[PDB]
RNA sequence: GGCGUCUGGGGGGAACGCGGGGAAGUGAAACAUCUCAGUACCCGUAGGAAGAGAAAACAAAAUGUGAUUCCGUGAGUAGUGG
RNA sequence: UUUGAAGAAUGAGCCUGCGAGUCAGGGACAUGUCGCGAGGUUAACCCGGGUGGGGUAGCCGCAGCGAAAGCGAGUCUGAAUAGGGCGUAUCCACACAAGAGUGUGUGGUGUAGUGGUGUGUUCUGGACCCGAAGCGGAGUGAUCUACCCAUGGCCAGGGUGAAGC
RNA sequence: CAAACUCCGUGAUAGCUGGUUCUCCCCGAAAUGCAUUUAGGUGCAGCGUCGCAUGUUUCUUGCCGGAGGUAGAGCUACUGGAUGGCCGAUGGGCCCCACAGGGUUACUGACGUCAGCCAAACUCCGAAUGCCGGUAAGUCCAAGAGUGCGGCAGUGAGACGGCGGGGGAUAAGCUCCGUGCGUCGAGAGGGAAACAGCCCAGAUCGCCGGCUAAGGCCCCUAAGCGUGUGCUAAGUGGAAAAGGAU
RNA sequence: UUGUGCGCCGAUAAUGUAGCGGGGCUCAAGCACACCGCCGAAGCCGCGGCAGCCAACGUGUUGGCUGGGUAGGGGAGCGUCC
RNA sequence: CGGUGCUGGAAGGUUAAGAGGACCCGUUAACUCCCUUUGGGGGUGAAGCGGAGAAUUUAAGCCCCAGUAAACGGCGGUGGUAACUAUAACCAUCCUAAGGUAGCGAAAUUCCUUGUCGGGUAAGUUCCGACCUGCACGAAUGGCGUAACGACUUCUCAACUGUC
RNA sequence: UACAACUUGGUAUUGGUGCUCGAUCGUAUUGGGCCUCUAACCUCGGACCGUAUAUCCGGUUCAGGGACAGUGCCUGGUGGGUAGUUUAACUGGGGCGGUUGCCUCCUAAAAUGUAACGGAGGCGCCCAAAGGUUCCCUCAACCUGGACGGCAAUCAGGUGUUGAGUGUAAGUGCACAAGGGAGCUUGACUGCGAGACGGACAUGUCGAGCAGGGACGAAAGUCGGGACUAGUGAUCCGGCACCUCUGAGUGGAAGGGGUGUCGCUCAACGGAUAAAAGGUACCCCGGGGAUAACAGGCUGAUCUUCCCCAAGAGUCCAUAUCGACGGGAUGGUUUGGCACCUCGAUGUCGGCUCGUCGCAUCCUGGGGCUGGAGCAGGUCCCAAGGGUUGGGCUGUUCGCCCAUUAAAGC
RNA sequence: GUUACGGCGGUCCAUAGCGGCAGGGAAACGCCCGGUCCCAUCCCGAACCCGGAAGCUAAGCCUGCCAGCGCCGAUGAUACUACCCAUCCGGGUGGAAAAGUAGGACACCGCCGAACAC
């Protein structure tokens, strides 16, 4: 008797990342998502992997539409 | 080898610039293509080798 | 720990050493204009006694500091830099 | 080849020096290249020292060094090395 | 030593003496601390039956960037003000931007390392202490045993009865 | 004697085993991940320490903004899986095959619909928790809180108990995980007789003082052979089930 | 019939009761429910002592806290020989 | 006689050192555009020098052809196939080189296994004698018998006895 | 991986003639092959001498060989004869099996992460388009059939919301398309990169904007590879191309140098070497109960022994005696699992002697019921006082056999 | 201001969808008439595009009504669980679901532009 599983992957370490409310800065990194289980919202990027981001700093808001998840980021007022 | 190894080379410049690979049985026609090389600074197409 | 050890897991720094090296020091504009507040030529022994380089030293320098006294210069190989702050004090920097 | 006669040498000695020969344990976390090392050890020489010693050497335009030997540097640098 | 032992796990019969992180190196670094300070310090060596004096030969930092040419408070990258990488010790006040977090220009505060001495660590040395099976080189052995070589000795008594004659 | 003996290289080499000597004061680990001719070794990061620096940036709670996709629940919602019913033309079909009447014959019956379960790789649903982000109060004669840098070594053999689990048979004092779990390890005290890991609780020192937790109060043994109200006849208490019994 | 709290049988091991720790316990010293108590530690408080950190003031006192500890880190010492 | 060896045969293919000099490469006199006046700045390449560098000659051996088993070694499985009864004693399959002949055989080899049967005993998993379904005998790492021999192995019998 | 030995040729100890074979049938190519000869060389043939004695040796003569042989040096073969070595880890003891990296899901406790020889599946690619962009458009399910043609081929009428699908598995997504078709064409660009994600580390991922040029679309804009997540390899050594890097003293060149780029099922997939198999019962050393073999221990799957409901067996009758399908318990004895104690030592099966205890009792003792006429049984309950064969066979425990007893207990 | 009009828009995007019923052509909307010229059918003026308004609102759209189906959803309870417990054995406080149930329900609203009125 032998077993002919016992094999894995690695663990990519996806979700979240920038929860909402938070205060993130350019550039920076919001989700990684296998699926488009978010959505792009204004001041969001599209990665090349599903991946999403801001393209300019303030507060990341979440936020349902039309049924669908989709982050934004809403600019913080400046002090 | 089911996918050899193919260099691409600029016609003034002559520079293995760029390198691809390709299944040379459904490709027995040698591979055309522009593209873009720095030194002489602008497009021109890559020949194969 | 038997692992490839990061010491001989990067590649070698490409390029050679270049042995041969006639190598100098530079002096600051700005230090000898401090040095100078009479001013005057410079040579060689006048800045040993001054010890701002190995009494033997063959030396090349820039323009750094700004030079207000007249500082004629008795000099090898210069920095431009220098030769113009001595050009604006008026003065000569010559090379030898 | 055979005699006979003068002069030498014959062996011992702690190390050092020269020269002929010359390995493995070990490190490389194994191991052959490699290292250990021309080390231990063996052998033949002389000496109080020996050995080396008067460039067929270096250097690098200076119209420079100037036999050998031993120190401190230069430097763990240029380099050599599965 | 162990996750764990009153342990029926190990070591100790007892006493007394002996017995185990030392030591060298312009070796390297950091921390104390000592002297001087954009300087710090000398080796070997010479001469004082005495540690003095001389000796700057040399090494470290004062400037870094670049593999190198080379440049130099910049430099590399790059076709590039066009920012980035690494430094410009480090900051204060004034102006320009976005306020992509900070960057870009002025006037001052102006750069702190080096050699002892002791200390931890690393370094090569046997390197905290005892311990092996074993590998290699030089020599000593066949007075036991194995074999063989030459020369001597040993095998009481009693039966069986080949060839040959 | 499976390569004789003495000397020498020889302090051969030992990730292995043993041992490592005078006192006190302060802080205080892990048995993890990754990698490893690596699994009983070693190095890196976490975990400690000392110093320096930023001096609260850290912590607890309250409130606010958040995303989940677990327990549970559900399924005419899907992927699966399931029982029982209904017309059932048409088994999408049969006693004569007429090109036309009946399982005139008990079958099959598809769909769907009535209802009733189940699922770690099902979710038309969906929490308490945990985590990350912002604000405010509090310990703020300091924890000796955090983060960075610098000198220092340990450790990478875990155990048990409670939780949620995989494997095992819901067996092991079993094994493998998670616990900003706990404790032992590295923890003395009291209780469960004895018993690290279970319960209570942190040993600066001394006192022939007092109050208490767990657990106890007839004697061994300190504390009520207490108060009031009920049950038990079995020494049940002071080891156990399916089932059985005026 | 039903829901109930207690009970009983169902119940066999090996050195010696040995399945309340034991004696003993039902005229409970058992079980369930409430009360008041009291014992019970190195917990806390009480008195005296030492030491570390910290704040204030001073030229070392006051006050707040902490002080178990293996690997290991840090600090300060005793003693022996010369 | 396939494999591995050894023995003969070297006609062919491959290959040593050693020789070697085609290509390619370096250098340099002359030059080659224009600049001065008394060769270099915008490429050729002189002879030698040298660098890598040729092809060409090469023996044994290996590849190849035979022999050789008292050289090391192997000697099969599959199916069909009778006058009652189970057989193969005959044919077809593959494949290798062949597929165990005489002799013996639950033995020093037989795992089921104490095979079955008979002898010896009341009883015999040991023994002896046979059958052969030889898991996994076998003919010079020898088969079968064999008189005698043996401090050899197994077994039985009479005497023998304190082994009991 | 070598080396001793054996074996080849070239080269040297190296001489000559005759012949026969070659590239600048009557002109040229210097070496190969053969036959000879003495003179190098050998001679372990002879005979003299050193010698008065000498089988060594040296010299002399002659005799045989003779350019061979032998010997060196290079080289090729063969080469366990000799030598230095290698022969993995994971492992529920080892060994044999299986795995060793990467990807998807679950286990995973709703941030990440999170093991196991746990449950299940794939990767070591494909692609000049399956890329970019612009534009058009969207199914499948559905009733009917001028005939093939059918349950299904193509269909249109007119409920039609992914139930069809989306290069290669699963999950995540996807109709505003990531789904097809076409047109065009190369952004599968060049140099940078604000900042981030993950990383112990080397690495790995995402990314707005800046400069040249280009692509699609008039433009708006999008374009730095494929819908994403696998399709991979460090360092050294070397090869190849370009440069405004150096250049061992003059130039230089060479010599070295950069940017670009190739060479590994190094898969034991962070790769000890370019280069690797086995026994040791002839063994040896340092270690471990970190880890097995016996015992002890924990556990009770299996075992054995109980018990529960009751169909049928038993002339009919469940329970005289058996009990189907099932269920619940006990003991720790068999086969087992764990590795907690012992590897600076816990001696193992049988036999012998000796025993000791429990009771699920073998006889002896007392009872209940019988499908108990009696005798003789069967079964269950109480009872551990006492007793409980000998031989043949095999090492046997066991078991069969023979023959006794009341029995030949577990 | 009204409207039985058309575009663009919103919204933790179905209380907003689906089904049946009835009604609209003044303008606008659809259908519509024909393909010389733009442009297209992997054929077709089916789609698109273009010229015109003869006709009609049947289809589609819109509005109004219907609870047939989707759909939202109480209070209450139950499941669940953070923390603590008592010698297992489940309770104490905190948090509080899913499904089912009464019920609700045949969207609301913003900006412009069209026909009646000022
Ligand atoms: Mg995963
Ligand atoms: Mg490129
Ligand atoms: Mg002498
Ligand atoms: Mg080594
Ligand atoms: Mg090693
Ligand atoms: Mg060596
Ligand atoms: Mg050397
Ligand atoms: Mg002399
Ligand atoms: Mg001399
Ligand atoms: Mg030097
Ligand atoms: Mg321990
Ligand atoms: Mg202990
Ligand atoms: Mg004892
Ligand atoms: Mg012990
Ligand atoms: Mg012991
Ligand atoms: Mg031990
Ligand atoms: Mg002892
Ligand atoms: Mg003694
Ligand atoms: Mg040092
Ligand atoms: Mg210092
Ligand atoms: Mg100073
Ligand atoms: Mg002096
Ligand atoms: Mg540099
Ligand atoms: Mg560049
Ligand atoms: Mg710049
Ligand atoms: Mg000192
Ligand atoms: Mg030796
Ligand atoms: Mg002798
Ligand atoms: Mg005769
Ligand atoms: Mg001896
Ligand atoms: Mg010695
Ligand atoms: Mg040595
Ligand atoms: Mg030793
Ligand atoms: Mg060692
Ligand atoms: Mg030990
Ligand atoms: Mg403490
Ligand atoms: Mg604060
Ligand atoms: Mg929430
Ligand atoms: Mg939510
Ligand atoms: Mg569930
Ligand atoms: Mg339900
Ligand atoms: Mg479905
Ligand atoms: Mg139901
Ligand atoms: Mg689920
Ligand atoms: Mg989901
Ligand atoms: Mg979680
Ligand atoms: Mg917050
Ligand atoms: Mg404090
Ligand atoms: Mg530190
Ligand atoms: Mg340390
Ligand atoms: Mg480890
Ligand atoms: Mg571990
Ligand atoms: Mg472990
Ligand atoms: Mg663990
Ligand atoms: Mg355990
Ligand atoms: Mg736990
Ligand atoms: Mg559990
Ligand atoms: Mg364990
Ligand atoms: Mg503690
Ligand atoms: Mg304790
Ligand atoms: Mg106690
Ligand atoms: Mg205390
Ligand atoms: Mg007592
Ligand atoms: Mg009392
Ligand atoms: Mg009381
Ligand atoms: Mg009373
Ligand atoms: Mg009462
Ligand atoms: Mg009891
Ligand atoms: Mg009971
Ligand atoms: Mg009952
Ligand atoms: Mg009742
Ligand atoms: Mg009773
Ligand atoms: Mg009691
Ligand atoms: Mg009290
Ligand atoms: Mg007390
Ligand atoms: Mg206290
Ligand atoms: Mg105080
Ligand atoms: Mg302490
Ligand atoms: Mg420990
Ligand atoms: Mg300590
Ligand atoms: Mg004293
Ligand atoms: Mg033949
Ligand atoms: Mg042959
Ligand atoms: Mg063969
Ligand atoms: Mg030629
Ligand atoms: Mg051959
Ligand atoms: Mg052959
Ligand atoms: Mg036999
Ligand atoms: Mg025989
Ligand atoms: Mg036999
Ligand atoms: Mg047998
Ligand atoms: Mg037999
Ligand atoms: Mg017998
Ligand atoms: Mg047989
Ligand atoms: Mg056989
Ligand atoms: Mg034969
Ligand atoms: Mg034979
Ligand atoms: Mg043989
Ligand atoms: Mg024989
Ligand atoms: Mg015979
Ligand atoms: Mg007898
Ligand atoms: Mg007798
Ligand atoms: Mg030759
Ligand atoms: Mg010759
Ligand atoms: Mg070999
Ligand atoms: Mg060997
Ligand atoms: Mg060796
Ligand atoms: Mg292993
Ligand atoms: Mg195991
Ligand atoms: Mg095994
Ligand atoms: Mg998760
Ligand atoms: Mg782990
Ligand atoms: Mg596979
Ligand atoms: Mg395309
Ligand atoms: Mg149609
Ligand atoms: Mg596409
Ligand atoms: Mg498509
Ligand atoms: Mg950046
Ligand atoms: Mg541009
Ligand atoms: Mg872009
Ligand atoms: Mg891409
Ligand atoms: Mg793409
Ligand atoms: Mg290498
Ligand atoms: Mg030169
Ligand atoms: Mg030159
Ligand atoms: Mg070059
Ligand atoms: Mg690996
Ligand atoms: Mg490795
Ligand atoms: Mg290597
Ligand atoms: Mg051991
Ligand atoms: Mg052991
Ligand atoms: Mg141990
Ligand atoms: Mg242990
Ligand atoms: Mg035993
Ligand atoms: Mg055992
Ligand atoms: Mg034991
Ligand atoms: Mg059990
Ligand atoms: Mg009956
Ligand atoms: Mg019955
Ligand atoms: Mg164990
Ligand atoms: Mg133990
Ligand atoms: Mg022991
Ligand atoms: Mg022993
Ligand atoms: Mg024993
Ligand atoms: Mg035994
Ligand atoms: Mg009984
Ligand atoms: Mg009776
Ligand atoms: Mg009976
Ligand atoms: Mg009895
Ligand atoms: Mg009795
Ligand atoms: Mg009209
Ligand atoms: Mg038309
Ligand atoms: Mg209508
Ligand atoms: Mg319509
Ligand atoms: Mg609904
Ligand atoms: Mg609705
Ligand atoms: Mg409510
Ligand atoms: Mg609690
Ligand atoms: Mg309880
Ligand atoms: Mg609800
Ligand atoms: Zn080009």
């Amino acid at each position: 008797s032998s077993s002919r599983n016992g094999r894995d992957s690695a663990a990519q370490r996806l979700g979240v990342k920038r929860f909402g409310g938070q205060v993130v800065k350019a550039g920076e990194i919001l989700v990684r998502q296998r699926g488009t289980h978010f959505h792009p919202g204004v001041n969001v990027g599209r990665g090349g992997d599903d991946t999403l981001f801001a393209l300019a700093p303030g507060a990341v808001e979440f936020g349902a539409k039309r049924g669908r998840k989709t982050v934004n980021i809403v600019p913080v007022a400046r002090p | 080898d089911v996918r050899p190894k193919i260099t691409l080379a600029c016609e003034v410049c002559k520079h293995r610039n760029y390198i691809t690979k390709k299944n040379r049985r459904n490709d027995p026609d040698r591979l055309e293509i522009k593209k873009f090389c720095p030194n002489c600074g602008t497009h021109q197409p890559h020949k194969e080798s | 720990g038997g692992q490839m050890p990061i010491h001989m897991r990067l590649p070698k720094l490409k390029g050679f050493k270049n042995r041969f090296r006639t190598e100098y020091q530079v002096v600051n504009v700005g230090d000898i204009n401090k040095a100078f507040p009479q001013g005057g030529t410079v040579g060689v022994d006048e800045l040993v006694a001054k010890g701002l380089v190995r009494k033997n030293s063959l030396v090349k320098v820039l323009g750094d500091g700004k030079l207000t006294v007249k500082v004629d210069v008795t000099a090898n190989k210069f920095s431009g830099s220098a030769r113009e702050a001595i050009t604006a004090a008026g003065g000569s920097a010559t090379e030898l």
